RNA sequence: UGCUAAGUGGAAAAGGAUGUGCAGUCGCGAAGACAACCAGGAGGUUGGCUUAGAAGCAGCCACCCUUGAAAGAGUGCGUAA
């Protein structure tokens, strides 16, 4: 069972996918057409997926929410995080816009309540120099 | 050639003017050729509808250079808002080359380049020595002096041979040799030269070579020059070392040939030839060394990005992205090779690669 | 602060000098002097193992209760003579005190906490002078450095003291000087 | 663990049994954290699946009338506090244990008397 | 390398190497220090090698103090000459060290790196030494 | 330097008491 | 084998033992095998 | 009355080192300490930057939160990654 992060708007590119599952016996042509069709709802956000394989060299995959680090970048408008966090802070984020990432990530978080789940996203914030009001 | 000096050339964007020509202000019927070539390139740029900024950025680069001695070529590469590449060449190109396109043309620079690595030139006699270190633009000079003054053994010894200047002169010469060896070892440890030319005589050049450690004694080329009182000029030193540097640069091509042949024979997958999979490997970023053959008029169709390239749009459509432009192979492939920080090697008609291109990879 | 004094046994020195103090230290005792306001010097001897035991758990300014030939006396540790190499206790000056008497005592300060990550905490003054009654000397005064950033000075005037404790040292001593963390280009420029 | 921390832990565990109507003892040797987190959500609605030391819990058992349950605290130890109802746990444990096969019940408790493994699952059949 | 800006008398007798240190035997600026255990002359070429070994092991953070300065000069006379006819010119600067004297100091947030950084500097001095702290 | 070392080392006998002539 | 006056446990799997009046370091990795001499 | 296993006694340095004897401090421990065997060692997440590549494990900065019995922005080996 492998993991990979593929942006929604790309199907059958050379770098990310080809060598990735090119050694597990999984057909590459049939997966990309299926993945692209399923992922055509976002079309602008990279969303990961896990290839749950069977011994028969078939693929079955369930899609995931776009990563928390990428999601929090557009909420602030800055294209990249702080090279030296806690000294240079790229932008500002209030407690309001954090909750939407909690809801979008609710299916991929082990937390129980929106209050506890909000602190998980706040942890990623200071790791990349983003202030939480 | 490395991919460091041309790395910032990738960052620059805009139209690129690349001129390779002959700059030999030797004789009186040779200065005229300079402005003849200047007029030729001006009219070519006029015919290709170049922006004025290129021309008014080029005239001063052409006209403000102190003329190089003998027969030397000249290489220029500019964007219009600034100059980027401006050097002399070992030998003038057979044909004046002018190009105006978005991709710079750097193939003639791969071999023809008045730029050799750092090296040391030492003149030694068993009374001292003097050392010059070359790291490109800067030259450093040092004079090693001796502590044993009477390095000459007179015929006289004394009354019936009592007293003798055999050992007390050998020790002085050994002191001088030890001092020179220590200084040269310090220079080798600091600057890491590739060649240490030593010019002296049969006696005080083979005993200093026996004093140096194995670190430096492996990279020593022995010269045959004259006395230290005469002193040497830059032209003489250049002519002395050119013969060795020729063989040294030939050996690298030989070693690359051996690596390519071995990797092709094993069929492991660390070697690629022909555009078909060379372009794929270059796109994948795992190209370690690029060998440029006689590509000539072969064309490549690069997609949306300035880097991604493919042999034809028929197999580029497998990426989904559509074709954006068409460029010449010997003009776009080296660009992507520099982009992934690969080494560039100019074939000497001894590799015979398929389709006039080759690549040593980094993995499967 | 309420302190319970520590009971010790002291024996009057028969002899004095350097030839009799070396014998005392080779045996396991330490010479001592019990002077004070009573205008009454006394040359005593304390067990080396026992005397060092209370100092290990009660600071240098311990409150002793010496038993000199059956009586009980209240004493204070004034000064200690420690060998630079062997780390012994070559002597001990003891001062007689009474309850409710104000004594000028130099106590130690410990800095605790974790300041801004890009900061370096330096302590200048190791100790400060403190006036308190004989049974209420604090064995340690602590200062907290937390959230302190860049150039900041925790001067001796900001150190909190227990009630009933005065301050003899003026509020101008610099105790803790927190500054920016030195870079790698600053370690090379120092000391050359 | 520190001596004081062991004393602190018993105080919380002792009250957890007093406020709970019943309890179920199991073993978890072989359940991945993902497998366990599955049980903390299936049973998390009404039950709590906590574990602790054997002897440390043995002290807490002295505050209540479960003195006969000391046999089941040896080996890997799991205790489930059922604050609400008994049927909710009596059937959710059965299906989860059957799926994983690495979760074997040791016994139970109700009305001051333990109930064996065979008779603790039949409560769900009431 | 440390050299005094000026000294009154440039050729002096050899420093005495007797007794233990009368002062400067405790850590005053940093948190850790190096205490000497025997007499020697510590040249300025070994002080500079000792404080670079400390800097490289701690990389970025911390501060280094040097409590001994090379004031006193030693003179070496020209090589391969007989005895007499004057006195040699000064050649290197030393610092009279006696047992108990604290040479170097360091204040670093943790203990392992700070303690191992001082051990690297001890292996560059011609004496025996030990690591000491501010506690009693 | 074995001869010189041995000759000086024998000043540490019990009958010499740490001294000998010519060191 | 390495023969130096000073022997130390290069890695975390090295052990220091004493055979026949000699200090030795024995490790699974043959490079770290060394003895005192 | 004890010590030495080296023929030390009957030569020598920086330094290396589970040789052994004596005395003194501090931690952990029947609430089970150390060694050993059995099972977990997770989720956000491939933390942010740099990099062709950098995913705990060239390099720089930070070093959070959650489920929890515990799980480090990761102690090593390993892969181009």
């Amino acid at each position: 069972l492998i993991k990979l992060q593929i942006q929604a708007g790309q199907a059958n590119p050379a770098p990310p996918v080809g060598p990735a599952l090119g050694q597990h016996g999984v057909n590459i042509m049939e997966f990309c057409k299926a993945y692209n069709a399923a992922t055509e709802s976002q079309r602008g956000n990279v969303i990961p997926v896990e290839i749950t394989v069977y011994e028969d060299r078939s693929f079955t995959f369930a899609l995931k929410t776009p990563p928390a680090a990428k999601l929090l970048l557009k909420a602030a408008g800055v294209q990249k995080g702080s090279g030296e966090p806690h000294k240079t802070k790229v932008a500002k984020v209030t407690w309001d816009q954090v909750r939407e990432i909690a809801e979008t990530k609710k299916a991929d978080l082990n937390a129980n309540d929106i209050d506890a789940a909000a602190k998980i996203i706040a942890g990623t914030a200071r790791s990349m120099g983003i202030t939480v009001e | 050639m490395r991919s460091e000096r041309l790395r910032w050339l990738v960052a620059a964007e805009g139209p690129f003017a690349s001129v390779y020509f002959d700059d030999s202000h030797d004789t009186l019927d040779a200065v005229e050729r300079r402005e003849a070539t200047w007029r030729d390139v001006r009219k070519h740029l006029e015919s290709r509808d170049a922006k004025q900024e290129l021309i008014d950025s080029l005239e001063e680069a052409v006209r403000d250079s102190r003329p190089a001695v003998g027969q030397r070529g000249r290489a220029l590469i500019a964007t219009g808002e600034q100059v980027l590449v401006n050097e002399h060449l070992i030998g003038p190109p057979p044909a004046t080359v002018i190009r105006l396109s978005d991709y710079p043309y750097v193939v003639p620079l791969i071999d023809l380049e008045m730029r050799r690595p750092t090296y040391v030139f030492a003149a030694v006699d068993h009374t001292g020595a003097d050392v010059k270190l070359y790291q490109g633009a800067t030259i450093s000079s040092t004079k090693i002096d001796g502590v044993g003054y009477p390095v000459h053994k007179p015929v006289t010894a004394g009354w019936n041979g009592y007293g003798d200047f055999q050992h007390t002169t050998e020790e002085a010469i050994r002191m001088n040799c030890r001092a020179v060896a220590d200084h040269l070892t310090r220079l080798v440890d600091a600057a890491d030269p590739e060649v240490v030319f030593v010019s002296g005589e049969v006696r005080s050049r083979t005993d200093l070579l026996s004093t140096l450690p194995q670190r430096v004694a492996v990279r020593v080329s022995q010269l045959h020059a004259g006395p230290r009182k005469s002193a040497l000029d830059e032209e003489e030193i250049w002519d002395l070392t050119s013969a060795e540097f020729t063989r040294r640069r030939y050996a690298e091509i030989t070693n690359v040939a051996q690596q390519f042949e071995a990797e092709i024979g094993r069929g492991s997958g660390l070697a690629a030839q022909g555009l078909a999979e060379v372009c794929a490997a270059l796109r994948d970023g795992d190209v370690d060394t690029l060998i440029v053959g006689e590509l000539g008029e072969a064309t490549v169709v690069t997609g949306k990005a300035r880097t991604t390239v493919a042999r034809d749009a028929d197999m580029l459509s497998e990426l989904g992205e559509p074709v954006d432009r068409v460029a010449r192979a010997d003009e776009a492939l080296p660009f992507a090779a520099i982009a992934v920080g690969a080494a560039l090697v100019r074939d000497d008609n001894r590799i015979a690669p398929l389709d006039g291109v080759g690549a040593l990879l980094r993995y499967a | 602060t309420a302190n319970i004094p520590n009971k010790l046994t002291a024996n009057v020195r028969t002899r004095t000098g350097k030839g009799a103090s070396r014998q005392a230290r080779r045996d396991g005792k330490v010479p001592a002097v019990l002077y004070g306001h009573g205008t009454d010097p006394q040359h005593l001897e304390l067990n080396a193992r026992d005397f060092a035991a209370v100092l290990r758990s009660h600071g240098t300014n311990a409150i002793l209760t010496l038993d000199i030939e059956g009586t009980e006396q209240l004493a204070l540790t004034k000064a200690l003579d420690v060998h630079p190499i062997r780390r012994n206790i070559q002597h001990a000056d003891l001062l007689v005190v009474q309850r409710g008497e104000k004594v000028t005592v130099e106590v130690t300060v410990l800095v605790e906490g974790d300041a801004t990550p890009g900061t370096l905490v330096t302590q200048d003054a190791n100790t400060i002078e403190i006036e308190a009654e004989a049974l209420s000397i604090p064995e340690q005064l602590t200062v907290s450095v937390e959230g302190v950033e860049a150039g900041t000075q925790i001067t001796a005037g900001q150190i909190s003291l227990p009630e009933g404790v005065n301050l003899i040292s003026d509020p101008e001593l610099l105790v803790v000087n927190v500054v920016e963390a030195p870079s790698a280009e600053a370690l090379e420029e120092e000391g050359a | 663990m520190a001596k004081a921390d062991k004393a602190t832990a018993v105080a919380d565990i002792a009250e957890q049994f007093k406020a709970s109507t019943a309890t179920v003892v199991t073993e978890y040797r072989g359940l991945t954290v993902a497998n366990l987190a599955e049980l903390r959500r299936a049973l998390g609605d009404s039950a709590t699946y906590t574990v602790a030391k054997n002897t440390l819990v043995k002290r807490a058992a002295s505050e209540a009338g479960i003195e006969g349950l000391d046999e089941l605290f040896a080996g890997p130890t799991a205790i489930a506090f059922v604050k609400g109802e008994a049927v909710d746990a009596a059937k959710a444990i059965k299906k989860f244990a059957k799926d994983n096969k690495a979760l074997v019940i040791k016994g139970g408790y109700m009305d001051g008397k333990a109930l064996s493994v065979a008779d603790v699952e039949k409560i769900a059949d009431l | 390398m440390l050299i005094p800006r000026k000294v009154k008398h440039r050729k002096q007798h050899h420093p005495e190497q007797r007794g233990i240190a009368s002062g400067g035997t405790s850590v005053s600026f940093g948190d850790y220090g190096i205490q000497a255990l025997e007499h020697a002359y510590i040249t300025n070429r070994q002080i500079e090698s000792a404080r670079i070994a400390i800097n490289r092991h701690i990389k970025r953070g911390g501060k280094v103090w040097i409590n001994i300065f090379p004031d006193r000069p030693l003179t070496k006379k020209p090589a391969e000459t007989r005895m007499g006819s004057g006195k040699g010119s000064p050649e290197w600067w030393v610092a009279n060290v006696k047992p108990g004297r604290v040479l170097f100091e360091l204040s670093y947030p943790d203990e392992k790196t700070a303690r191992d950084a001082l051990t690297r500097a001890i292996h560059k001095l011609p004496i025996k030494a030990r690591i000491v702290t501010r506690e009693e | 330097a074995k001869r010189g070392r041995k000759k000086r080392d024998r000043k540490h006998s019990k009958a010499n008491h740490g001294k000998r002539p010519n060191a | 084998m390495k023969v130096n006056p000073s022997v130390k446990p290069i890695c975390d799997k090295c052990r220091v033992i004493r055979r026949h009046g000699r200090v030795m370091v024995i490790c699974s990795d043959p490079r770290h095998k060394q003895r005192q001499g």
